[PDB]
């Protein structure tokens, strides 16, 4: 089964090519890798072209996929943009399974008002009946994980930059809120508390 | 007699999980179709169990990855029934394969994802599923092999 | 049963996959020059050229070392070492003819000139290296075993209903508590724990290390003679945590036999005792017979992962001398006892107190050589500070001889923001203060870091102050690790001294595909060959770029291991596409292995092919003999091609079609071109 | 006598990028990166042999032969440290008094090689690993 180099590929603006490793750990396996990039709505798009789009991997081998930009500077330069990079491994009676791995491609503008470090803390919680709306003013896509409202987990949330995501909260949960966001490298930031602002 | 300092700088980067689906070539075997048994829409076959392993990755990244199944549906009503993919003399009529959940509930093939609830077996993280033939009106003695696609959203 | 099955170790590489290398020359040069200007003696120029030649033919590796020294007044080419090494796979050993050294740990380090055949441990997989207990067991029914450390799991696998031996456990540090937990499908879980403590002399069960050295003895001192000698060394790891290790050192006048045993006692720790019996004829005609006993104890983790103690004692009776004392000149006080006591204690997850005490007493000369060292290193956030103290009272009236040192490192990222683009992020401030406990003060404050795109150019500017004399010594250095060599330039200013250092280091390989220059080599080297890909930087290494022909040499490659060699596609010409940007090579010790890459030099093209107004099916192969290119139709008739001419034709084999295309110069200048070309 | 060569006083070594697959369990090690310490003006008469000892903070008492990485604002990797090997391929104790293997001091320039490596104590979380060490040289 093929594996990707990282669970989160951040492409900074101003570049042309961003590289991502695809590796095959199984020694005896022939695969056909087909990769592409979709927008935030899960629609196939030509804004990013992955090369080579379709190629044959024989046995244990590692190759590099080159994501070439075609934005023409048409994307906003204020906040991050989200895309989904899909890599499908066709194993070229029995039903055959082709695995699609989807990762987050973060188009990050070169200059931002806030460094990524302090984006995690600035996430205020709007608490009301059957709702725990998360407000994120920082221009970064926040991946809130293990949202514990006192003694119960709600779900994993992805708050858009400068946006308010919605989560349904059972009324039995306590007032205390603890969470932790996934940082740049994929690790988990140490558990922070959550204000009600 | 005295020296200075040496500093080491480097990066440790998380790696996405390697997905293994059942046997080699991501293949799961099923029992042959029974013409007599596969009579009505409710007629079924043996529910062959299999599992998908998220190996070569940490137990935290695998548990946070959403999971979905997709493919081609044979009919609009048969949403959960995979369309058989065979173009030969072995093509069967009014049959298909169904991918099930742990309990036995049908899995939607549209692409609606769900949590992985990976079980941390001594080796690695595992997610078990089942596949079973689903008659849809009649049975034909042919190899009704199909194809499905596994989607793993690495949150 | 798993014991009978020939289960291979984790990370095991078959010997057939090992690459002997290529038949190529080798030349590593290191020229250094110091221009010293002092007001009392004008100026002077010093130069030293170190030249290590070499030749890898077949599996034999010939290496020679030479030095040239120049003063400003003559040229003196001086040989140092010449050796022909080789690796023997059936014996799992390494053979060396000519000059070299004796790697003996049971005996003392000896430089010689002869033939040495010694077992090598790097050829073993990384799993079965060092010391780690082997787990023997019998499982009733098919079971699953999870050998888990005090912190986390280590070895999880499945064991059939029978005997099973597991020897793949990693070193896991000096001490460890391995809990073996077997879970049967039918019966209840069975758990048992084993603690272990390690000593360098200990070996794994059924592990043998041997060394046979013969030939003349070579030493730097002119007084010592050059007698012939033989030296055998054996280290065997017995079952149940024992180690039997012995040796024999023989010559014309010195005959020594060493025998010793080591033990892994578990919770108590680790032990090693050996006795060496030596009959030595001194430089004079007098003969002396003696014995020396070496004791070594290693305590386990006291408290809860806080303290570790090492006690090394050595008692040498009157009449035991090493090989040097025998090999002194025709005409030219022994150590009654040496005690070493080391205590390491970790506190607060930050500070690591290291205490070391050496105490050596001689015969007749009752004066003792006491040496006390107390270091304390702490790492609070980015700040890394260290306070050290030393106290030496030796036999030759060294007095108190105390010393105190304080070293602080402060990265500038402690203040700079995380995503700062300024070059100040790769910088640090180093401050060192030294007292001699006598008023002798030494301050040294400075900045250092890297200031190039690839972080090649490393700069270091430090001022100082030595006070009793009051000398403010400035110091500045710039190192540059480029794709052709390492060039360093330094300026050391003092009260009345100005030194200017300048040096160039490099390596040259005269391989079958011509001469390739690069950074100075280090044992194994990997020759990356991607012709047509000029100035392409390789990954994970600083300043290693291909030359104008596409050939580059990697300084270091791990021996007998799977190491990745990747070309950074980002910093590569937009006209070139690599078929494979990552390669894997498994080199041998001192081997030159070629990591060959295929690079297409033509424009990168993406074609939409329609046959009878219908897109080509998935999986069809589109090739082109006009430039020897191939690709696979992805979907909607979209195919990707690399290395294609401007006007050309491709052929598609779905299960025989031809498609013609032409492109504008703006399209050839474009990074990736996209066109549509109906097929026949 | 002599001293450490100019520019080798404060040194930086880029270990590069390593993956949790390479460092997933205790004892797993990455690819070694070579670096040398240079000495100039060392004559054979004044000092025949020399060796160095590295002083650093251990990640834990159990592993005293590996370093401890410093915390960073973005995030520090967990359960991983830096280990310094020798010419013989053996680890070096980070105590201030534990010196390395002796070498023969050729007249003039003398380079002593070493290898920096990653050592994971259990599962290694992703992050940035930055470590520091202090080395002292003895002459015999």
């Amino acid at each position: 089964g093929v594996a990707l180099g990282a669970t989160r590929v951040i492409y900074p603006a101003g570049q042309k090519q961003e590289q991502l490793a695809v590796t095959n750990n199984d020694e005896n396996s022939t695969y056909l890798i087909q990769s592409w990039v979709e927008n935030a709505d899960g629609v196939k798009d030509g804004r990013f072209i992955v090369t080579p789009p379709l190629f044959a991997m024989k046995g244990k081998k590692e190759n590099t996929l080159r994501i070439l930009d075609a934005t023409n500077n048409q994307l906003p330069q204020d906040r991050e943009s989200l895309f989904w990079m899909n890599v499908k491994a066709i194993p070229s009676n029995t039903l055959q399974l082709a695995i699609i791995s989807r990762i987050k491609l973060y188009y990050r503008p070169a200059k931002l008002a806030l460094p990524p470090d302090q984006a995690a803390e600035k996430l205020r919680f709007r608490r009301s009946a059957n709702s725990l709306t998360l407000i994120n003013p920082t221009p970064y896509y926040l991946t809130v994980t293990e949202l514990n409202a006192g003694t119960r987990v709600l779900e994993n949330a992805l708050v858009p930059p400068m946006g308010e995501s919605t989560v349904k909260l059972p009324s039995d949960a306590g007032s205390n809120i603890t969470y932790r966001t996934i940082n740049d490298y994929g690790a988990l930031t140490p558990k922070m508390t959550g204000v009600m602002e | 007699v005295n020296g200075g300092t040496v500093h080491f700088k480097g990066e440790v980067v998380n790696a996405a999980c390697a997905v293994d689906a059942g046997s080699v070539d991501q293949t799961v075997q099923l029992g042959q179709v029974r013409t007599a048994s596969l009579a009505q829409e409710g007629a079924t076959s043996s529910a062959v169990g299999f599992n998908i392993q998220l190996n070569d990755c940490d137990t935290n990244v695998a548990s946070k990855a959403a999971v979905a199944f997709l493919g081609t549906a044979i009919d609009a009503g048969h949403t959960n029934v995979l369309a058989l993919q065979s173009s030969a003399a072995g093509s069967a009529t009014n049959v298909g394969v169904q991918i099930l959940d742990r309990t036995g509930a049908a899995l939607t093939l549209d692409g609606a994802t769900f949590s992985s609830e990976t079980t941390l077996n001594n080796g690695t993280n595992t997610i078990p599923f089942q596949a079973r033939y689903f008659a849809t009106g009649a049975a034909t003695p042919g190899a009704a092999n199909a194809d499905a696609t596994f989607k793993v959203q690495y949150q | 049963p798993q014991a009978f099955m020939s289960n291979r170790a984790r990370g095991y590489i078959p010997p057939e996959l090992w690459d002997p290398g290529i038949n190529a020359g080798l030349l590593n040069y290191n020229f250094s020059g110091n221009s010293v200007q002092n007001r009392i003696g004008g100026n002077s120029h010093y130069a030293y050229l170190n030249l290590q030649s070499g030749l890898n033919i077949g599996a034999w590796r010939l290496r020679d070392n030479t030095t040239w020294s120049y003063n400003s007044s003559k040229n003196k080419w001086q040989h140092i070492n010449t050796w022909l090494e080789r690796d023997i796979i059936p014996l799992r050993s390494r053979l060396t003819l000519g000059d070299g050294y004796t790697q003996g740990d049971i005996f003392d380090g000896i430089n010689f000139r002869g033939a040495q055949l010694a077992s090598d441990d790097n050829m073993l997989p990384d799993s079965q290296r060092g010391f780690a207990p082997v787990i023997h067991g019998i499982a009733r029914g098919t079971a699953q075993v999870t050998i888990k450390q005090n912190g986390y799991d280590i070895y999880n696998s499945t064991v059939p209903p029978g005997p099973f031996t597991i020897n793949d456990i990693y070193a896991a540090g000096n001490s460890g508590d391995l809990q073996v937990t077997i879970k049967e499908a039918d019966g209840s879980t069975q758990i048992f724990t084993v603690p272990y403590s390690s000593v360098p002399l200990l070996q794994r069960e059924g592990h043998t290390r041997y060394s046979i050295t013969a030939g003349e003895y070579r030493s730097g001192n002119a007084q010592q003679e050059k007698p012939r000698f033989f030296q055998s060394t054996l280290l065997h790891g017995l079952p149940a945590g024992w180690t039997i290790y012995g040796g024999t050192q023989l010559a014309d006048r010195y005959r020594a036999f060493n025998f010793g045993i080591g033990k892994n006692m578990g919770a108590l720790g680790a032990l090693s005792v050996d006795m060496t019996q030596a009959n030595s004829t001194l430089p004079d005609d007098s003969q002396h017979d003696g014995q020396s006993v070496r004791f070594l104890y290693n305590k386990s983790l006291n408290e809860s992962g806080t303290n570790i103690q090492l006690v090394g004692y050595r008692y040498s009776t009157s009449g035991y001398f090493n090989f040097a004392d025998t090999t002194y000149s025709r005409m030219n006080y022994n150590k009654r006892g040496k005690l070493q006591l080391t205590v390491t204690q970790q506190l607060g997850r930050t500070s690591t107190l290291y205490l070391s005490g050496s105490h050596q007493t001689y015969w007749g000369t009752s004066n003792v050589d006491e040496q006390f060292q107390a270091g304390l290193n702490t790492a609070f956030e980015d700040i890394n500070w260290t306070l050290s103290y030393s106290l030496t009272k030796n036999a030759w009236q060294k007095g108190r001889d105390q010393m105190l040192a304080l070293n602080v490192n402060i990265p500038f990222s402690h203040w700079l923001r995380s995503d700062s683009k300024s070059q100040w992020r790769h910088a640090s401030a180093s401050y060192s203060m030294s007292h001699d406990l006598n008023g002798r003060m030494t301050n040294l404050a400075g900045v250092y870091g890297t200031l190039l795109e690839d972080n090649n150019l490393s700069y270091s500017v430090q001022t100082g102050y030595a006070g009793g004399n009051s000398g403010s010594t400035g110091y500045a250095t710039l190192n540059y690790r480029g794709g052709y060599g390492n060039a360093n330039i330094g300026y050391s200013h003092s009260d009345d001294i100005k030194q200017l250092y300048y040096g160039v280091s490099g390596g040259v390989l005269a391989h079958a595909n011509g001469v390739t220059l690069g950074q100075p080599l280090n044992d194994t080297v990997v020759l990356v060959k991607a012709p047509g890909a000029k100035d392409a930087k390789v990954e994970n290494q600083t300043g290693v770029r291909t030359d104008w022909r596409g050939y580059a040499v990697l300084p270091y490659a791990t021996e007998y291991r799977e190491n990745r060699v990747a070309l950074d596609t980002n910093t590569l010409a937009d006209n070139v596409d690599l078929d494979n940007a990552v390669a894997n090579v498994v080199p041998t010790r001192g081997a030159i292995v070629r990591a060959e890459f295929k690079a297409r030099v033509g424009i990168k093209l993406l074609m939409t092919l329609t046959h009878n107004n219908k897109p080509l099916p998935f999986g069809a192969m589109v090739t082109s003999e006009s430039s020897q290119s191939s690709g696979i139709v992805a979907d909607n008739g979209q195919v990707y091609l690399s290395g294609m001419p401007l006007a050309g034709k491709v052929q598609v084999k779905w299960g025989h079609c031809v498609a013609n295309y032409q492109l504008p110069p703006e399209s050839q200048q474009q990074l990736l071109t996209q066109l549509s070309a109906e097929c026949r």
